[PDB]
RNA sequence: AACGAGACUCUGGCAUGCUAACUAGUUACGCGACCCCCGAGCGGUCGGCGUCCCCCAACUUCUUAGAGGGACAAGUGGCGUUCAGCCACCCGAGAUUGAGCAAUAACAGGUCUGUGAUGCCCUUAGAUGUCGGGGCUGCACGCGCGCUACACUGACUGGCUCAGCGUGUGCCUACCCUACGCCGGCAGGCGCGGGUAACCCGUUGAACCCCAUUCGUGAUGGGGAUCGGGGAUUGCAAUUAUU
């Protein structure tokens, strides 16, 4: 606590990843605690310094899309702020191990691709990176709760710590685990 | 009597402004008129951005143009005799020179 | 008489006075040489030393087209009478001076002379002066009434990077025929890395030189030498 | 005897000379308390510095800084950058080496800027395009 | 990356070697200072890499000979 | 305290209070037909506007050194929807803020002084940093 | 051996080193004045807040612009014929920050409506060379470049708070940028003053953003097209609506 930061007040201790496949991808606590979730713009100049950032940061990052949203990183903090508040209120956990489980349980375990015979539509299953894994994870539950306040009431914040309990404990009511089950389906098909 | 004499230069060219003010601040602080050093003012940017092509067709280009000026000044405070005397030659580029009678 | 224009503005007039001058006397000197002019003004008074290469027919006797030309700049740009000081000037080497090569074949060919000829002609006079190297282009008609061009080059030339602003000089000149006009152009490279005038800079241009001294002797064996 | 030593910290055109001069806590910018610098949501980053390293470094100085240029943001990391700096030079002068050499591990750990600044600004526009590479629609027809 | 030397570089680095072998070293820096006497190189990025190739071959030359 | 030490969201809300207790504030006639600047589409909801905006106009010329009725205009100004054009910025009204600083000028708490501009009277530098200490008292700095 | 490539020029990134500054600042007091006890103390003083005062003060970190230095695959570990080079890492600004310049030969490409550049042909007093009026904006339609939108990650109304490249009357023939005072809801009017410009406008007190109200999933207060009436400014003249 006084020589590693917090979040300003949400325990970065007591917090693991359940997987060995998918730590060294997803790292948090190491020492990449800090207080607010920001760079001073480093993050990618290689391919490796990608993974650095903490996963805090990438989820802010990617929650700030479609045109109107772009360069407006401050009012995204404000959103992420009280998803953590809501989550905690709401069910009551370390906050942070909630988010973990639904990046883990929203990451595909095999995709498919294309591939060119005849001039005519075939498709090859294949594996997935980790750090694919991650990228899609964050990607997919992003989107859930940009479309449902797209005309509801409830606002972003209220839309999006409901989209993260539905994906930590998987029941299919959440845009993510939904579409992860959609691609190994087809996965299992064309094999 | 001893007033304070700007001896102004202003060029568009930096060797041939700036030895020119070397001269002048030589031939002063030997004879020891208490000369002070240069002040050198912001260069200036005049630019001009217009059609590449006469009669436009074609990829459609532009080209900058710039001429960059230069000023600084050198404030004496001494007789105004031998500063208008001394100053006005030993000058061989075409580079000016505007004498002040007071501004201080 | 007063006040005075800006700063900005003080230098656009110059230039235009500059490269108005430069034009008038192309169109009246073209045939005794012109090579160019060199503007300065000095203490109450102007100078506008008229470079062209054979002061003699620019002279006239007793003086008569001095007298004329400085008459006209008198009254055209309304100069303060009496300021306005004309001298003449004679350049030495005459093959490095672009401008007037150019306008000096355009007499040679609109004085009626075959072309391939004349080009060579001038070429070797530009190489033998001192020079790198040479081009000259004609681009117009000749056997018939479709266009053509006809180079003819020796030595070396540059083309790209900063170097071609100094170490070449680029002219243009029109000459007409009873048949449309042809295009003269001439390209000529200066020589100087030694040393002098200084003119262009010591470096080569377009592969830039190490320039290489030598010395390498040794003799020695102990001894004390007292001094 | 009178004790000062400044320093300064930048980042995109955003200058904030911070000054050490001897004296007691009490950091300021403009004359205002860092505590109300004016986006009160990245209080904790500013806050920073002090909060790790602790409030027993600052118990020689009183600092304050005047800024310019940048915009809300870019201010917020060049007043960080400069008191950084401005702790370690009262140390670098006025007491011995390993003081600052521990100072000066504890910031580089988690560098974000605090003692390096972006070489990163803006790149001249060329036509043909709204932005530097983005360019104008293109049609066949 | 890139950056493959050119023939301007190589031809002047075996000539400066071959008649100012014993004013060599093998630091870039004092290497550097002694082609700008012995010689000029009349930019200042060229001279910084005329140097480093100069110092390059004087590590190969206290081995075997080189062919150059 | 000194004004700098306080918020200043805070600040307005007690001083515009203030005023009107007082019976300070000779108001103009239109209050209740006025849009108050050219770049809004509406008349204000508060039905009180006019003090609100005092103790904004008394604020700022503590801090900068005085100006008049075309600065404190520039300086309330925002952007302009233009509806299919491009949006712009311009400046408001002129003739409000004309009544702004006369009306303050008559309780003297401003004063036409040298050098372009009104200032500050003592009495009311000394009314500003008054209250400023009560903003103190009252939550808690 | 030569041209192009590279080299080169400009620009960005590294200087508490060098050079020097009331048309640039900082610091230091001398301060005296204002302010609140706001903190120790009492209000003074010490400390805090800016402004005037500032010098015959001190300095050049910040700002300005000049001379210089620095980066070379330099060092280390792999890899390569162990050559030319390539990959990783230390130091750190990593060997690519972005532009300018650019060969041979060609095109029936564009331009006679840039040219007192130009051939030939035509026309030249009932003129293809001058004043007045109209048109290039005329629409059942087809296409291209863009702008503004379809909302709550929002709109609306208040409050807070940050910037840079430039430009400006004394020019073309009649014309600039604007502070300040007064009058008007606004457009605007009127009285005075400065600026040849690191000097005056402008310590460019800009927007998004930030903070607090109001609206509530509704073609809604989202959207602002279409259209009626009225008020100003430019000009010799504003109708087919100049703004």
């Amino acid at each position: 606590t006084p020589d590693i930061k917090l979040f300003g007040k949400w325990s970065t201790d007591d917090v693991q990843i359940n997987d060995i496949s998918l730590q060294d991808y997803i790292a948090v606590k190491e020492k990449y605690a800090k207080y607010l979730p920001h760079s001073a713009g480093r993050y990618a100049a290689k391919r490796f310094r990608k993974a650095q950032c903490p996963i805090v940061e990438r989820l802010t990052n990617s929650m700030m899309m479609h045109g109107r949203n772009n360069g407006k990183k401050l009012m995204t903090v404000r959103i992420v702020k009280h998803a953590f508040e809501i989550i905690h209120l709401l069910t009551g956990e370390n906050p942070l191990q909630v988010l973990v489980n639904a990046i883990i349980n929203s990451g595909p375990r095999e995709d498919s691709t294309r591939i060119g015979r005849a001039g005519t539509v075939r498709r090859q299953a294949v594996d997935v990176s980790p750090l694919r894994r991650v990228n899609q994870a964050i990607w997919l539950l992003c989107t859930g709760a940009r479309e449902a306040a797209f005309r509801n009431i409830k606002t972003i914040a209220e839309c999006l710590a409901d989209e993260l309990i539905n994906a930590a404990k998987g029941s299919s009511n959440s845009y993510a685990i939904k579409k992860k089950d959609e691609l190994e389906r087809v996965a299992k098909s064309n094999r | 009597a001893i007033h304070r004499i700007r001896i102004t230069l202003t060029s568009r060219n930096v060797k041939s402004l700036e030895k020119v003010c070397a001269d002048l601040i030589r031939g002063a602080k030997e004879k020891n008129l208490k000369v002070k050093g240069p002040v050198r003012m912001p260069t200036k940017t005049l630019r001009i951005t217009t059609r590449k092509t006469p009669c436009g067709e074609g990829s459609k280009t532009w080209d900058r143009f710039q001429m960059r000026i230069h000023k600084r000044l050198i404030d004496l405070h001494s007789p105004s005799e031998i500063v208008k005397q001394i100053t006005s030659i030993s000058i061989e580029p075409g580079v000016e020179v505007e004498v002040t009678i007071a501004d201080a | 008489m007063a006040v005075q224009i800006s700063k900005k503005r003080k230098f656009v007039a110059d230039g235009i006075f500059k490269a108005e001058l430069n034009e008038f006397l192309t169109r009246e000197l073209a045939e005794d040489g012109y090579s160019g002019v060199e503007v300065r003004v000095t203490p109450t008074r102007t100078e506008i030393i008229i470079l062209a290469t054979r002061t003699q027919n620019v002279l006239g006797e007793k003086g008569r087209r001095i007298r004329e030309l400085t008459a006209v700049v008198q009254k055209r740009f309304g100069f303060p009478e009496g300021s306005v000081e004309l001298y003449a000037e004679k350049v030495a080497t005459r093959g490095l001076c672009a401008i007037a090569q150019a306008e000096s074949l355009r007499y040679k060919l609109l004085g009626g002379l075959a072309v391939r000829r004349a080009c060579y002609g001038v070429l070797r006079f530009i190489m033998e002066s001192g020079a790198k190297g040479c081009e000259v282009v004609v681009s117009g008609k000749l056997r018939g009434q479709r266009a053509k061009s006809m180079k003819f080059v020796d030595g070396l030339m540059i083309h790209s990077g900063d170097p071609v602003n100094y170490y070449v000089d680029t002219a243009v000149r029109h000459v007409l025929l009873r048949q449309g006009v042809l295009g003269i152009k001439v390209k000529i490279m200066l020589p100087w890395d030694p040393s002098g005038k200084i003119g262009p800079k010591k470096p080569l241009p377009d592969h830039v030189s190490i320039v290489e001294p030598k010395d390498e002797i040794l003799p020695t064996t102990p001894i004390s030498e007292q001094k | 005897p009178l004790q000062s030593v400044q320093v300064f910290g930048r980042k995109k055109t955003a200058t904030a000379v911070a000054h050490c001069k001897r004296g007691n806590g009490l950091i300021k910018v403009n004359g205002r308390p860092l505590e109300m610098i004016e986006p009160r949501t990245l209080q904790y980053k500013l806050l920073e510095p002090v909060l790790l390293l602790g409030k027993e470094r600052f118990a020689g100085v009183d600092i304050r800084v005047r800024v310019k240029g940048g915009g809300h943001v870019a201010q917020i990391y060049a007043i960080r950058q400069s008191i950084s700096k401005a702790l370690v030079a009262y140390y670098q002068k006025y007491v011995d080496e390993a003081s600052k050499k521990e100072i000066k591990d504890i910031l580089i750990q988690y560098d974000r800027t605090l003692l390096v600044a972006d070489p990163r600004r803006c790149e001249s526009k060329k036509f043909g395009g709204p932005g530097a590479r983005a360019r104008y629609q293109k049609s066949y027809r | 990356m890139g950056r493959v030397r050119t023939k301007t570089v190589k031809k002047a680095a075996r000539v400066i070697i071959e008649k100012y072998y014993t004013r060599l070293g093998n630091d870039f820096h004092t290497n550097k200072r002694v082609c700008e006497e012995i010689a000029i190189i009349p930019s200042k990025k060229l001279r910084n890499k005329i140097a480093g190739y100069v110092t390059h071959l004087m590590k190969r030359i206290q081995r075997g000979p080189v062919r150059g | 305290v000194t004004v700098k030490d306080v918020n200043q969201q805070e600040f307005v809300r007690a001083l515009a209070a203030f005023l009107k207790k007082s019976g300070k504030l000779k108001v103009p006639e239109w209050v209740d037909t006025v849009k108050l600047a050219k770049h809004k589409e509406l008349a204000p909801y508060d039905e009180n506007w006019f003090y609100t905006r005092a103790a904004s106009t008394a604020r700022h010329l503590y801090l900068r050194g005085g100006a008049g009725v075309g600065s404190m205009t520039k300086i309330y100004g925002g952007r302009q929807r233009n509806g299919v054009m491009p949006s712009h910025f311009s400046r408001g009204s002129k003739s409000v803020a004309r009544r702004v600083l006369q009306a303050l000028e008559g309780l003297k708490m401003v004063e036409k002084d040298q050098d372009w501009g009104r200032k500050l009277t003592p009495q009311g530098q000394r009314d500003l940093d008054r209250i400023a200490g009560q903003v103190a008292a009252a939550k808690k700095k």
